[PDB]
C-alpha cells in the first residue's frame, strides 16, 4: 500500500494553464447558483435547495453552513467537497486561532485559512 | 476553593466562591471559577487553576466542533467522557478537579471529575479545600425533589460554609442555574457578604512626592508619513 | 552582612552595615552589628545574630569580673581567648559566629582578633567578615596604609562598607563607624547608605555606572 | 516519639446558655480495622467536668488514670473536697495542658487531642482544647480531627460568636450536636454509629448519655444512582 | 516522625509613640486551612506597664509569656517590689529565649511599654533571643505586607517635599495615639484582605503613664 | 575554568582571562588561552565545565565565520551576542546543557564604539562597562565601581585591570597562574604579551 | 536553586481613571551579587505593555517571542494587537510549556484602542490569568507589593496621582527585598500618550 | 472496598458496598461498583477508581465491537480482555476486578483478576480491602447450587461483616442478579444489614 | 500466628496454633504459644517471640511475688502488670498479648493488650496475623454462656479457618481450659481440623 | 590548614609550614605560624581542622611545659612524640575527635641526634628522615627520595626544601602563600626569616 502518489497531479501545460484548476472551475460552473449581497448593517447569502428526489428530506442537506457564530458559508459545485471543507474550516478556526487568542477569527483570516487548504490540494502530492 | 453542585426538580445548579490564592496570599479577591463548556453545560474547578481553565476550554472547544459535526446540542456525558480520558492519559499531572453540570436533550446531569480520571455521579457534590464544610451543610439540609429556589439556597449556603470556615475560600458566591427547556442563567456575584469596610485614612499622596530622575515620551505609534 | 576592622597609626577603625535578612525578606535595616563589650572593647556581629549578641555581652561580664579580681584592664588577647575557648566547647552544636574582638591596651597597642565558631582565633591587621566581605576587602587592600589619619581611616572604613552595601544584596541599610583608642572607643555615627551613596558618588566621582 | 496504634476519632462540643455539651463515638480503630466498638471516650471528672479525648487510646487510658488519681489526691487533707475546694474544669484543664506540653517538650508526646468541657463554681461555661503539641485554644464550638472540618461549620451556624450563647437553648444545642454526629457518620471512614453524649448544666448538673445511635439517616436516594457516568442500567 | 512544632498563624504589630506605645494583634488562631478560634487573645498585659506577645507556634508563645509573667513576679520578690523597666524586661526575655537555643521557642516575640524617661518603647526578638529596641515592628504571617506600609507612612520613606523634587525629605513629625491607631487598623484591614490567616478580630493594647488600655475591632471573618 | 574579566574603555574592550588549567589535584597547564576570535573585531572569552567550554566556543566561532563568508560582511557585536545568547538559552533546556559562561568584547565599526557583553550559561545577557563571571566579580567589582570612568584610555584600563588582578592574587585561595590580556579596538584584536 | 528568585526583581501594574500604570525595578543579580542596574523588565508591542519578572533568560526569551508573535499578528490582522487579545496569547504561550515552563511572572497593561477601557492582567508561570480590576503584582517582593497596593490603592485615580501611588508602592516594597531595587521605571499610559519616568531610589 | 461474585443454580450474583474513600474522608458514600461491560456480563471493581473505570470502559468498547462482528461474547472472553489489559499494563495499574456473567450454554461463571493480571475461574470470588475479614465466613458458608434467595442472604451476610470491620467499606449493599430471566438490581440499606 | 481466648459458662478457654516462622521458613512447627503466668492465669502470645517471652517471664515473677505477699491475684491484676510493661516500653516492644484467667468470684475473664499497650476486657478476643481472616466468622458464631464442648468447637473451627488462609499460622491447634475443676490441656492435629 | 613539611639532616631537623589561612572564599591571613615550641629543643608543626589544630597544639605545649617544671628536665623527642600519639589515639574514639595532623621535630641532647616524628590524627606515629601530611607528600616525596642523604648539612637541607616548595608552587592548585621555615638543633629552635 502506502500513498505512492507523492507527485503533483496538477501541473502547468505549455500554454501556462493549470488544467485541473480550470476543470474544477468548470465543475463549479455546472453547480447550482448561489449568491451573496453585502448591506450596510448586514450580509445575506442564498442558494437553491436542488432536491435530488422528492422522497429526500432536503432540510437534512444544509448548503448554508455556520463556520463561526459570526461567519457563514455557501457554495456552488460539488457538495461532498464543500461538506469536508466546512468541517476543516470549523476546526481550523479553533486550532489556529481561538485556542491561541481566545476569540473567533475575523472573516478575512478564516477565509485565508480555507484558501490555504484549497491551494494545497492544487499543489500537494 | 469551595465548589458545589446540587440537583433539583427540573434541572441542576452549581456554585462557587471567588477567592484564588497563592499559598497564604490572596491573588484575586473576585475570581470567576464557574466556567462554560457549552451554553448549557457549565463546570466549576479546583486544584491547579491553569489546568482547570485549560482542560475546560479544550474539551469545550472539541464539544463545540462535535456539536456542529453532529448537528446536535452537546451532552454532559460527552464532556465527561472527553474530560476523563484526557485527564487519565496524563495520570494526574494535569491537576484538574471539576464538578460538571448541565442540561441536554437526555435531561439534567451532575458529575464530579478527579485529576487521575475517575468520575462520580450524585444528586449533591462538593469539591475543593472547603468541600468538607460545604458537604456538612449539604448532608444536613439536602432532600429529594428540591425546587429551583431551594437548590439555589442550599448551594449558596454550602459555599458560605466554605467561605467562613475554610481559609482557602472566601469573598463572594457565584451561581449558575441550568434548568430543562430554558437558557442557563449565570449569576455572577449572587451573594456579596465580604465588602471591605472604609479605611480610616486616605493615602493619596501630594503631587511631586516621588523623586524623579528622567522623563520621556514613549513612541507607541507606528512609523509616520512624510 | 558586611563587617570590617583594621589596625592603623591612630588605633582601630570598626565599620559595619545594618541590614538583617531572612531569605530575600529584609527583616531590618537598623540592626546593630557592633557589640559594645565595654567602654574599651568592641566586637563585630556576623553569622548568628543571637549567638554574637548573647556571648559578646557575656564576654563583657567576664571582662568585668577579670578586672575586679586582677585590678587591671583585661588584655585583648585574654578577652578574645575567653570567647574562642567558650565557642570551642560548643563546637558541633551549631553556633554560627564570625567576629572581630577589637581593643587598644598599653602592653599590646591596638589589637584585633578574628574569632570563629569553628574555634579559630587569629590576630591580624585587617579583617572583613560577612556576605559582602570580598567587596570591602578590595577597597581596603588598595587604599590601606599604616600612616592613615583618623579622618581618612574613618572614611576608608565607611567607603568600604558602602562598596559592599551596593553590590551585596544582603548588605545595606546604614553604616556604623567606631574609632578605638587607648582611652576607649569613640562612636562616629550612623550613616544611611541611601544618602551616603549619592553623596559619595558626586563628591568622589565614583559609581559612574549608576545614573544619579 | 511514637506512632498511634489504637485510635479514637472526632470529639465535638459547644457552649449553650446554661452550660456545655460534648460528644464522641464509641469506636477504637486499629488503622482501617474497626477493632473495638465499646470504647468510652468521654470521661467525667466529678459532677462538673467531662474530658473528651481523641487519638491514641493507650494514652487516653493513661490520662484517664491521671484524672482518677487527681480526684483522689484532691480529697487528701481536704474537708471541702466536695464543696469549695472541689476540682474545677479550669484546674483539670490546666493540669492536662501542662502535662501535654511537658511531654511534647521531652519529644515523647501523649498522642491525643483533648477537649475539657464543664461548668465553673460561678456558673461560667468552660470549654477549652489541648493536644499532643500542648497547643491550647477556646471557642464557642470546639472539635477534634474530622469534627473540626465538618462539625464546627454546622455548630458555628448555631453559635457564631460569644453573643449567640445566651440565645441558644439546651434543646437546640443538643439537636445540632446530634446532627453533627450523623454527618460525621456519613463522611468519616473511621467513625461508628454508636456514641456517647454529655451535658454539663449549671442548674441540672451533669447528664451523661450512653449507647446513643445515629438515626433518621438518608440512604433511599442511593437506589437511583447507577454507574459512574454513561451507564443507564 | 513526630514534629514538635506547629504554625498557629496570626499577625502582631508594635508601634512606639513619643509618650505612648501600642501592641496590636489579630485574634484569629489557625492550623493549616482551619480556624481554631475567632477570638483567642494573643497580646498580654504582663504587669509593670509592660505588654507582650509571642507570635508563631502558640504553645511556645503561651509558655514564654507564662514564664516571663513568672519572672516579673519573682523580680518583685527578690528585689523589694522594684518596677521591672522595659529594657530590663527585654534583656531578661533574651535569656529565656537563648536558654532554649538548641530547641527554640518557635515564636517572634515583641514587647511594648515606656522606658525610664517615659518615652514610648518597643523591643523585637528573634526565636533565639537576639533583640533590639525599635520604633516600628510587625510580626507574624502578614509582617511582609505591613512593614513596607509602615516604612512609608510612619517613617515617611521615599516621600519628599513637593517642589524640591527629591532634594528635601518629608520631615519626621510625631504621631499621636489616635493617628497610630488609624495606621494599625488600616494595616490589619489590608492584611485581612490579602492574607488568609489574618481576620476575625483585632485587639490593641495601648500603654501610657496612666496604665494599660484595651481596644477591640471587628475584622472580616472569611 | 576560573577567572575571566572584561572592561570597556573609551575606544576599546579589554578581556583578561586566567592561564591555569587544573584537573583536580594537579595544574596541568599554566599558559592556556581561554578565548576565541569570532570575527576580526569580535573576541569571546569563556569559562565553565571542562570540554563544554572549548566545544561551545569553537562551535560559535565556526558559525560566525560561516556567516562572514556567506554575506561577505562582519556581524555587529550586538548581533553576535544575541546569537550566542540564543544558543545558550536553547542549551539550558536540552538533554545535557552547555555549562559555559562567556564575555563578548567587540568593536562596532559602524557606530565606532567598543561593546562588552556578559552572558552566563542560562542565556542571561547584559551589556556592561565592565564584567566578570564566577567569583571574579566579588573581588574586583568594588575596585571597578570606584575607579572606572567611561572616558578612560586603554593604558588606564590596563592599570585598573592590574589592580583587579593584584586583589585576586591576594585574596583568592586558588592560584590561577596570572592572566592573558587582549585588546579589541578599531584596528582589530591584539594580545598584551607582557602582564 | 529556585529559578524564580535567582535574578530577583519586581513588576506592578495599576488602573486609574482613563489610564493604566505599569512599573518595575532595574535590578538583575546572581543571587547575592548585583550584576546590572539597567535591566528593564517592561516591554511594549504597539500600545500593549508587558512586564515580566522571574528568571532573566526567560524574561528576554519571552519578550523576543511576543515581539515575534505580535509582529506576525499585525501583518495578518492589519492592526495592532489589543490588551485583552494579547493576554490570551500570553496565557496560551505559557501553557504550551505546561511540563517545562518558563519561570516567569508576566503582567499585561494597556488601554483598548476602540473602547478606551483600561486593562491589566497577571499570570502564574503556567498561564493562569489573574484579571484584577485594581492592581497586579509580580516578583520576589510580591508580598510586599500586595501589602503596599492593598493600603495605598484607591479607584479612579488621575494619571499624575496614580504615578505617585504606584511609585511609592514599588519603592517601599523593593526596599524590603534584598533582590529588588537598584533603580526603578514607571510608565503612565493614556489612550494616545505614554510617559516614562525613572525614579531616584537607594542603591543598596 | 468490599466486593464479591457468587454463582448459584439459576446463574450468578454480583455484590458490592458503596463506600469510596480519600484517606479517611468518604468521598462518595453511594458509589456503584457493579459495572456493566455487556448485557449479561458485569464486573466488580476494586483498587484505583480511575484505572478500573478506564479498564471497564475499554472492555465495554471491545465487547461492543466483538458483538457487532461475532455475536454475543462468552464470560470467558470478557475475562480474557480484562486480563490482557491488566497483565500487559501491570506496571501502571492498580486494579482488582471480579468478572461475572451469564451464558445459556455455560450458565453462571465467575472470574477473578487480582493485581498481577492473572485469571482464576472460581465458584465464587471475594476481593477488596474488606474481603480479608470474611475469608473464614465465606469458606464455611458457601455451597454450590444455592437458590437465588440463599445466595442473596449469603452475599448480604458476608458483605455485612466486611463492612462492619473494614473502615474503607460501607454505605449500602448493591447487588446485581444475572439469570436467564434477565438483569435485576438489588439494594440493601444499613438499617437492614447491620442488625443481621 | 493465630490466637484467641473465649469465655464460657464454666470459665475460659485459650486457643492457639503452633507455627513460628522466620520469613517463609517454619522455624518451629510445634510451638506452645499458650503460656502460664499463674496457676489459673494464662496468656496467648503474638508478635516478637523474644519480647513476649521476656514479658511473660517478668509477669510470672511479679505474680509469684504478689502471691507470696497478698495471696492469689485477680485476672485483672495480671492484665494490669502486662499492660504496664507493654505501655511503658511501647517504643522497644512488638507484643500482642491476650490474657485469660479464672477466678471463683469473677469466673472466666479475657483481656486483650494490642501493640499500643492499651487494655480491653472482652467476652472473647482474637489476635495474631491469622485473626484478620476470622473476624467475620467469630462475630457471627460467638455466643455468651456456651458449654465447654461448644466453646472447644468454636475455637477449633475458628483457628482452623485462620490456619487455612494465613501462611504464618499452622501446625497443631493447642488449647488450655480454665475452670473451677482445674487446668486441662487439649491438642488437635491437622487430620482432625482440616476436614472441618 | 594545608602544607607542612619536615626533613631530618645530619645535625638538625627542619620544619616548613605554609602561611595561608583560608576561610572558604577568602584568604584571611598570609603570615600564620603553624607551629608551637613544646620544649627548648622540641618543635611541633600542625595541620587539620580549624580550631582543633591550635587547641590541640597549645594543650600539648602546656602539658610538656608542666612536665619540664615538675621534673626540672626536658623530655626526649621520642618521649614527647609518644605522649602526643597517645593523646591523638585517645582522641580518635572520643565523642568529637581532634582532627589534627602533626610533625614533631626535636634534637635529642642525650644522644646528640636530630629526630623527626610524623603523627596523623588517628595516632599513627612514624619516625622518618623526611615527612609530610595531606597532599604535600604526593608532590615532594619523589624529590626527597631522589636527593636526600642522611649526612646532608643544614644548608643542603634548605636547598632541597626550596626545590620541594617550588614544585608545590608549580603544581598545587591552592596558593598557600609560601612557608615559614624553622630549624631545630643542639642550640635550640630558630626561624629562617628569609625564604
Ligand atoms: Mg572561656
Ligand atoms: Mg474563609
Ligand atoms: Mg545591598
Ligand atoms: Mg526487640
Ligand atoms: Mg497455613
Ligand atoms: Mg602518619
Amino acid at each position: 500500500m502506502t500513498d505512492r502518489y507523492s507527485f503533483s497531479l496538477t501541473t502547468f501545460s505549455p500554454s501556462g494553464k493549470l488544467g485541473q484548476i480550470d476543470y474544477a472551475l468548470t465543475a463549479v460552473k455546472q453547480g447550482v447558483t448561489s449568491l451573496g449581497i453585502k448591506a450596510t448593517n448586514g450580509v445575506v447569502i442564498a442558494t437553491e435547495k436542488k432536491s435530488s428526489s422528492p422522497l429526500a428530506m432536503s432540510e437534512t442537506l444544509s448548503k448554508v453552513s455556520l463556520l463561526t457564530p459570526d461567519i457563514g458559508a455557501v457554495y456552488s459545485g460539488m457538495g461532498p467537497d464543500y461538506r469536508v471543507l466546512v468541517d476543516k474550516s470549523r476546526k481550523v478556526a479553533h486550532t489556529s486561532y481561538k485556542r491561541i487568542y481566545g476569540e473567533y477569527p475575523p472573516t478575512k483570516l478564516l477565509v485565508s485559512e480555507v484558501a490555504k487548504i484549497m491551494q494545497e490540494a492544487t499543489q500537494s502530492g | 476553593t469551595t465548589i458545589v453542585g446540587v440537583k433539583f426538580n427540573n434541572g441542576v445548579v452549581i456554585a462557587a466562591d471567588t477567592r484564588s490564592t497563592q499559598g497564604p496570599i490572596v491573588a484575586d479577591k473576585n475570581c470567576a471559577k464557574l466556567h462554560r463548556i457549552s451554553p448549557k453545560i457549565w463546570c466549576a474547578g479546583a486544584g491547579t487553576a491553569a489546568d482547570t481553565e485549560a482542560v475546560t476550554q479544550l474539551i469545550g472547544s472539541n464539544i463545540e466542533l462535535h456539536s456542529l459535526y453532529t448537528s446536535r446540542e452537546p451532552r454532559v456525558v460527552s464532556a465527561l467522557q472527553m474530560l476523563k480520558q484526557h485527564l487519565f492519559k496524563y495520570q494526574g499531572h494535569i491537576g484538574a478537579y471539576l464538578i460538571v453540570a448541565g442540561v441536554d436533550p437526555t435531561g439534567s446531569h451532575l458529575f464530579s471529575i478527579h485529576a487521575h480520571g475517575s468520575t462520580d455521579v450524585g444528586y449533591y457534590l462538593s469539591l475543593g479545600s472547603g468541600s468538607l464544610a460545604a458537604m456538612a451543610v449539604l448532608e444536613s439540609h439536602w432532600k429529594q425533589d428540591l425546587t429551583k429556589e431551594e437548590a439555589i439556597k442550599l448551594a449558596s449556603d454550602a459555599i458560605q460554609a466554605g467561605i467562613w470556615n475554610d481559609l482557602g475560600s472566601g469573598s463572594n458566591v457565584d451561581v449558575c442555574v441550568m434548568e430543562i427547556g430554558k437558557d442557563a442563567e449565570y449569576l455572577r456575584n449572587y451573594l456579596t457578604p465580604n465588602v471591605r469596610e472604609e479605611k480610616q485614612k486616605s493615602y493619596k499622596f501630594p503631587r511631586g512626592t516621588t523623586a524623579v530622575l528622567k522623563e520621556s515620551i514613549v513612541n507607541i505609534c507606528d512609523i509616520q508619513e512624510e | 552582612t558586611t563587617t570590617l576592622a583594621f589596625r592603623f597609626q591612630g588605633g582601630i577603625i570598626v565599620a559595619v552595615d545594618s541590614r538583617a535578612t531572612a531569605g530575600n525578606w529584609v527583616a531590618s535595616q537598623t540592626v546593630k552589628k557592633v557589640i559594645e563589650i565595654n567602654p574599651f572593647l568592641l566586637g563585630t556581629a556576623a553569622g548568628g545574630a543571637a549567638d554574637c549578641q548573647f556571648w559578646e555581652t557575656w564576654l563583657g561580664s567576664q571582662c568585668r569580673l577579670h578586672e575586679l579580681r586582677e585590678k587591671e584592664r583585661i588584655s585583648v588577647a585574654a578577652a578574645s581567648k575567653i570567647l574562642s575557648n567558650l565557642v570551642y566547647q560548643y563546637k558541633g552544636a551549631g553556633l554560627s559566629m564570625g567576629t572581630m574582638i577589637c581593643g587598644y591596651t598599653r602592653k599590646e597597642g591596638p589589637t584585633i582578633y578574628y574569632v570563629d565558631s569553628d574555634g579559630t582565633r587569629l590576630k591580624g591587621d585587617i579583617f572583613c567578615v560577612g556576605s559582602g566581605q570580598t567587596f570591602a576587602y578590595g577597597v581596603l587592600d588598595s587604599n590601606y596604609k599604616w600612616d592613615l589619619s583618623v579622618e581618612d581611616a574613618l572614611y576608608l572604613g565607611k567607603r568600604s562598607i558602602l562598596a559592599a552595601a551596593h553590590r551585596d544584596a544582603y548588605s545595606g541599610g546604614s553604616v556604623n563607624l567606631y574609632h578605638v583608642t587607648e582611652d576607649g572607643w569613640i562612636y562616629h555615627g550612623n550613616h544611611d547608605v541611601g544618602e551616603l551613596f549619592w553623596k559619595v558618588k558626586e563628591e568622589e566621582g565614583s559609581f559612574n555606572n549608576v545614573i544619579g | 516519639t511514637q506512632q498511634p496504634i489504637v485510635t479514637g476519632t472526632s470529639v465535638i462540643s459547644m457552649k449553650y446558655d446554661n452550660g456545655v455539651i460534648i460528644a464522641a463515638d464509641n469506636l477504637g480503630s486499629y488503622g482501617s480495622l474497626l477493632r473495638f466498638n465499646g470504647v468510652e471516650r468521654l470521661i467525667p471528672v466529678g459532677d462538673n467536668t467531662v474530658v473528651g479525648i481523641s487519638g491514641d487510646i493507650s494514652d487516653m487510658q493513661h490520662i484517664e488514670r491521671l484524672l482518677k488519681d487527681l480526684v483522689t489526691e484532691n480529697a487528701y487533707d481536704n474537708p471541702l473536697a466536695d464543696a469549695e475546694e472541689a476540682l474545677e474544669p479550669s484546674y483539670i484543664f490546666e493540669y492536662l495542658a501542662t502535662v501535654m506540653y511537658q511531654r511534647r517538650s521531652k519529644m515523647n508526646p501523649l498522642w491525643n487531642a483533648i477537649i475539657v468541657a464543664g461548668v465553673q463554681s460561678n456558673g461560667d461555661q468552660f470549654l477549652r482544647y489541648v493536644n499532643l503539641l500542648g497547643v491550647t485554644y477556646s471557642s464557642p464550638t470546639l472539635a477534634t480531627g474530622f469534627g473540626a472540618h465538618m462539625a464546627n461549620p454546622l455548630l458555628r451556624k448555631v453559635v457564631d460568636r460569644e453573643s449567640d450563647i445566651p440565645k441558644t437553648t439546651v434543646q437546640v444545642a443538643e439537636e445540632a450536636i446530634v446532627n453533627a454526629m450523623r454527618v460525621l457518620y456519613y463522611r468519616d471512614a473511621r467513625s461508628s454509629r454508636n456514641f456517647s453524649l454529655a451535658i454539663i448544666d449549671k442548674n441540672t448538673g451533669l447528664t451523661f448519655k450512653k449507647n446513643l445511635q445515629v438515626e433518621n439517616m438518608k440512604w433511599d436516594f442511593a437506589k437511583d444512582i447507577k454507574g459512574y457516568g454513561t451507564q443507564k442500567i | 516522625q513526630f514534629n514538635p512544632y506547629g504554625d498557629n498563624g496570626g499577625t502582631i504589630l508594635g508601634i512606639a509613640g513619643e509618650d505612648f506605645a501600642v501592641l496590636a494583634g489579630d485574634t484569629r488562631n489557625i492550623t493549616d486551612y482551619s480556624i481554631n478560634s475567632r477570638y483567642e487573645p494573643k497580646v498580654f498585659d504582663c504587669g509593670d506597664n509592660i505588654v507582650m506577645s509571642a507570635n508563631g507556634f502558640a504553645a511556645d508563645g503561651d509558655a514564654l509569656v507564662k514564664r516571663f509573667k513568672n519572672s516579673v513576679k519573682w523580680y518583685h520578690f527578690d528585689h523589694n517590689d522594684k518596677k521591672l523597666s522595659i529594657n530590663s524586661a527585654a534583656r531578661n526575655i533574651q535569656h529565656l529565649l537563648y536558654g532554649k537555643r538548641f530547641f527554640p521557642y518557635y515564636v517572634h516575640t515583641i514587647i511594648a511599654g515606656l522606658d525610664e524617661d517615659g518615652k514610648g518603647a518597643v523591643y523585637s526578638f528573634d526565636p533565639v533571643g537576639s533583640y533590639e529596641r525599635e520604633q516600628c515592628r510587625a510580626g507574624g504571617a502578614a509582617a511582609s505586607l505591613i512593614m513596607p506600609f509602615l516604612d512609608n507612612q510612619v517613617n515617611f520613606k521615599n516621600q519628599y517635599e513637593p517642589g524640591t523634587n527629591g532634594k528635601v525629605k518629608k520631615p519626621l513629625k510625631y504621631l499621636s495615639v489616635e493617628e497610630v491607631i488609624k495606621l494599625v487598623r488600616d494595616s490589619f484591614t489590608s492584611a485581612t484582605e490579602r492574607h488568609i490567616q489574618v481576620g476575625d478580630g483585632l485587639e490593641i493594647l495601648i500603654v501610657t503613664k496612666d496604665g494599660v488600655r484595651k481596644e477591640f475591632y471587628e475584622l472580616k471573618r472569611d | 575554568m576560573d577567572i575571566i574579566l572584561g572592561i570597556r574603555v573609551q575606544d576599546s574592550v579589554i578581556l583578561a582571562s586566567s592561564k591555569a588549567v587544573t584537573r583536580g589535584i594537579s595544574v596541568l597547564k599554566d599558559s592556556d588561552d581561554k578565548t576565541r576570535q569570532l570575527s576580526p573585531h569580535t573576541l569571546m572569552s569563556f569559562a565553565g565545565e571542562a570540554g563544554d567550554t572549548v566545544q561551545f566556543a569553537e562551535y560559535i566561532q565556526a558559525n560566525i565565520q560561516l556567516y562572514s563568508i556567506r554575506e561577505d560582511y562582519e556581524l555587529s557585536p550586538q548581533a553576535v551576542s544575541s546569537f550566542v545568547r540564543q544558543e545558550l538559552a536553547k542549551s539550558i533546556r536540552s538533554r545535557r546543557p552547555y555549562q559555559v559562561n562567556v564575555l563578548i568584547g567587540g568593536y562596532d565599526k559602524k557606530k565606532n564604539k567598543p561593546e562588552l557583553y556578559q552572558i552566563d550559561y542560562l542565556g542571561t545577557k547584559v551589556e556592561l562597562p565592565y564584567g566578570a563571571h564566577g567569583y571574579s566579580g566579588f573581588y574586583t567589582f568594588s575596585l571597578l565601581d570606584h575607579h572606572y570612568r567611561p572616558d578612560m584610555t586603554t593604558e588606564e584600563g590596563l592599570d585598573l585591570l592590574k589592580l583587579c588582578v593584584q586583589e585576586l592574587e591576594k585574596r583568592m585561595p586558588m592560584d590561577f597562574k596570572g592572566v592573558i590580556v587582549k585588546i579589541v579596538d578599531k584596528d582589530g584584536i591584539r594580545q598584551v604579551d607582557d602582564f | 536553586s529556585d529559578p524564580s528568585s535567582i535574578n530577583g526583581g519586581i513588576v506592578v501594574a495599576m488602573t486609574g481613571k482613563d489610564c493604566v500604570a505599569i512599573a518595575c525595578d532595574l535590578r538583575l543579580g546572581s543571587q547575592s551579587l548585583g550584576v546590572s542596574n539597567k535591566f528593564e523588565k517592561i516591554f511594549h508591542y504597539g500600545h500593549v505593555f508587558l512586564g515580566i519578572t522571574g528568571l532573566a533568560t526567560d524574561v528576554t526569551t519571552l519578550n523576543e517571542m511576543f515581539r515575534y508573535k505580535t509582529n506576525l499578528y499585525k501583518l495578518k490582522e492589519e492592526r495592532a494587537i489589543e490588551p485583552e487579545t494579547f493576554t490570551q496569547l500570553v496565557s496560551s504561550s505559557l501553557y504550551e510549556r505546561r511540563f517545562g515552563p518558563y519561570f516567569v511572572g508576566p503582567v499585561v497593561a494597556g488601554i483598548n484602542s476602540k473602547s478606551g477601557k483600561p486593562f491589566i492582567a497577571g499570570f502564574d508561570l503556567i498561564g493562569c490569568i489573574d484579571e484584577a480590576k485594581d492592581f497586579i503584582v509580580s516578583g520576589t517582593a510580591s508580598d510586599q507589593l500586595f501589602g503596599m497596593c492593598e493600603s495605598l490603592y484607591e479607584p479612579n485615580l488621575e494619571p499624575e496621582d496614580l504615578f505617585e501611588t504606584i511609585s511609592q508602592a514599588l519603592l517601599n516594597a523593593a526596599d524590603r527585598d534584598a533582590l529588588s531595587g537598584w533603580g526603578a521605571v514607571v510608565y503612565i499610559i493614556k489612550k494616545d500618550e505614554v510617559v516614562k519616568r525613572y525614579l531616584k531610589m537607594r542603591q543598596d | 472496598t468490599s466486593i464479591m461474585a457468587v454463582t448459584f443454580k439459576d446463574g450468578v450474583i454480583l455484590g458490592a458496598d458503596s463506600r469510596t474513600t480519600t484517606g479517611a474522608y468518604i468521598a462518595n458514600r453511594v458509589t456503584d461498583k457493579l459495572t456493566r461491560v455487556h448485557d449479561k456480563i458485569w464486573c466488580c471493581r476494586s483498587g484505583s477508581a480511575a484505572d478500573t473505570q478506564a479498564i471497564a470502559d475499554i472492555v465495554q468498547y471491545h465487547l461492543e465491537l466483538y458483538t457487532s462482528q461475532y455475536g454475543t461474547p462468552s464470560t470467558e472472553t470478557a475475562a480474557s480482555v480484562f486480563k490482557e489489559l491488566c497483565y500487559e499494563n501491570k506496571d501502571n495499574l492498580t486494579a482488582g476486578i471480579i468478572v461475572a456473567g451469564y451464558d445459556d450454554k455455560n450458565k453462571g461463571e465467575v472470574y477473578t483478576i487480582p493485581l498481577g493480571g492473572s485469571v482464576h475461574k472460581l465458584p465464587y470470588a471475594i476481593a477488596g480491602s474488606g474481603s480479608t475479614f470474611i475469608y473464614g465466613y465465606c469458606d464455611k458458608n458457601f455451597r454450590e447450587n444455592m437458590s437465588k434467595e440463599e445466595t442473596v442472604d449469603f452475599i448480604k451476610h458476608s458483605l455485612s461483616q466486611a463492612i462492619k470491620w473494614d473502615g474503607s467499606s460501607g454505605g449500602v449493599i448493591r447487588m446485581v442478579v444475572l439469570t436467564a430471566a434477565g438483569v435485576e438490581r438489588l439494594i440493601f440499606y444499613p438499617d437492614e444489614y447491620e442488625q443481621l
